[PDB]
């Protein structure tokens, strides 16, 4: 499946009814500062159920265009997402702001948040986990974690960390010791299987190598997760001893390998290149381009031309002045031109 | 009045150059040097004069 388009109405700086996209398999959202790039990000989070307090407001009605200045433009606003699966008709998921609470709709049938979340999960979209989203700083956050913090992250995403309290409660407790194990490995081993190929792809170099290993092969949750890299032209080191740019690539490989386990059909990357450099930014970009063809749809919000020019599609955001600022979008196809 | 097509501007350019022309329409629209029209998604983007610049749009590009 694939995110075909976003329809917005009076959400934040998107005054009126606007059509965003259609998206291609690799689309980049660009524009000069303060036009509405990050509000469009909030629009996407919003239709996928993000809690109001993560949308940079105190209450739901402050999302309506014009509310921050006391001049709301309507009593009602919404974001809708058109989701398409080859073989099936299109499905529309919408969140409407109606009298200060959220109305959820699938194909224009009001549903409760439980049904909305559940139908999204069946498509591989996990609104509580946020599998579809790479936030800014996500790299630097990854690049800073030690083996034990990597285990913790794996505890959360695998949800073995849930069986954690019930775990040491039982000290034949292997009934849960086996299943905290199996729940940690259902996730970790898939990441471990994939990280080497991802790290070669990012490095764009078949001699790069990466390994992820439990310190305690019996109870991996009990111990750290070792991460070793053969950086191009170097010898195997623990990732934590890597250096500036080399550490960044390994962080990136670990990040994408986390997301290759139960991946979302589409992947929203929010300025994942603010911490890049010309010496690698295009191999990240070429990796995304390569993956977008079959593995996942990519939606990148980006400021670096060497990144967003590898996109098929450009959604450019621009401002007008009004109540606050008015955002509008242009669509531009890059596949017409060579290079 | 004077009008300019982004797709004409982009004839015989590569992806980096075409994207830079596209990005310039966003910058020049923010600075109010032009107006922008796009009839439908992925159709041509037309530039026309704006309130805050008055020289020739042709020469501007
Ligand atoms: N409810 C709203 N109504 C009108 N404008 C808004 C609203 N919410 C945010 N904005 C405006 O959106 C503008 C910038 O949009 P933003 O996406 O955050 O910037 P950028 O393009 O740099 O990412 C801000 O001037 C902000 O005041």
């Amino acid at each position: 499946g694939f995110l075909k388009l976003i329809e917005i109405e009076n959400f934040k700086s998107y005054k009126g009814r606007q059509i965003i996209g259609p998206f291609q398999r690799f689309t980049a959202i660009i524009g000069p500062n303060g036009s509405g790039k990050s509000n469009l990000m909030d629009a996407i989070s919003f239709v996928l159920g993000e809690k109001t307090s993560n949308l940079r407001v105190k209450t739901l009605r402050d999302l309506i265009h014009g509310a921050p200045v006391g001049k709301p433009a309507a009593n009602r606003a919404f974001v809708s997402m058109v989701y398409s699966e080859e073989g099936a008709e299109d499905r529309t998921f919408a969140r409407v702001i109606v009298g200060g609470s959220s109305e959820y709709k699938i194909n224009n049938k009001v549903v409760q948040l439980h049904e909305y979340s559940e139908e999204l999960e069946k498509l591989g979209i996990l609104i509580k986990a946020r599998n579809f989203l790479v936030f800014q700083g996500a790299v630097e956050s990854i690049a800073m974690k030690n083996p034990k913090e990597r285990t913790a992250l794996f505890e959360e995403i695998s949800r073995s960390g849930e069986l954690a309290q019930e775990y040491d409660k039982r000290k034949a407790f292997e009934q849960i010791k086996k299943e905290r194990f199996d729940r940690f490995n259902a996730c970790f081993e898939s990441v471990a299987t994939n990280i080497d190929e991802i790290y070669k792809a990012l490095s764009r170099n078949s001699s790069a190598q990466a390994f992820l290993g439990p310190e305690n092969p019996e109870e991996p949750y009990l111990d750290g997760i070792n991460y070793n890299c053969v950086a191009p032209g170097k010898r195997f080191r623990p990732m934590d001893n890597l250096s500036g740019g080399e550490k960044t690539v390994a962080a990136l490989a670990l990040l994408f390998a986390i997301h290759s386990y139960k991946p979302a059909p589409f992947f929203v990357l929010d300025q994942i290149d603010a911490a890049l450099d010309n010496t690698n930014i295009g191999k990240v970009a070429n990796y995304i381009k390569e993956q977008s063809t079959c593995n996942f749809q990519a939606i990148v919000i980006s400021l670096k031309e060497e990144f967003y020019t590898k996109a098929e599609s450009l959604i450019g955001v621009y401002p007008e002045q009004g109540d606050c600022v008015i955002s509008k979008v242009l669509t531009f196809d890059l596949t017409k031109y060579p290079d | 009045a004077e009008s300019i097509s982004l797709l004409e501007l982009c004839r015989n350019t590569n992806r980096k150059q075409a994207a830079a022309k596209f990005y310039s329409f966003l910058v020049l629209k923010k600075q109010q040097a032009i107006e922008l029209t796009q009839e439908e998604p992925y159709s041509d983007i037309i530039a026309t004069p704006g309130p805050r610049f008055h020289g020739s749009l042709e020469v501007l590009f």
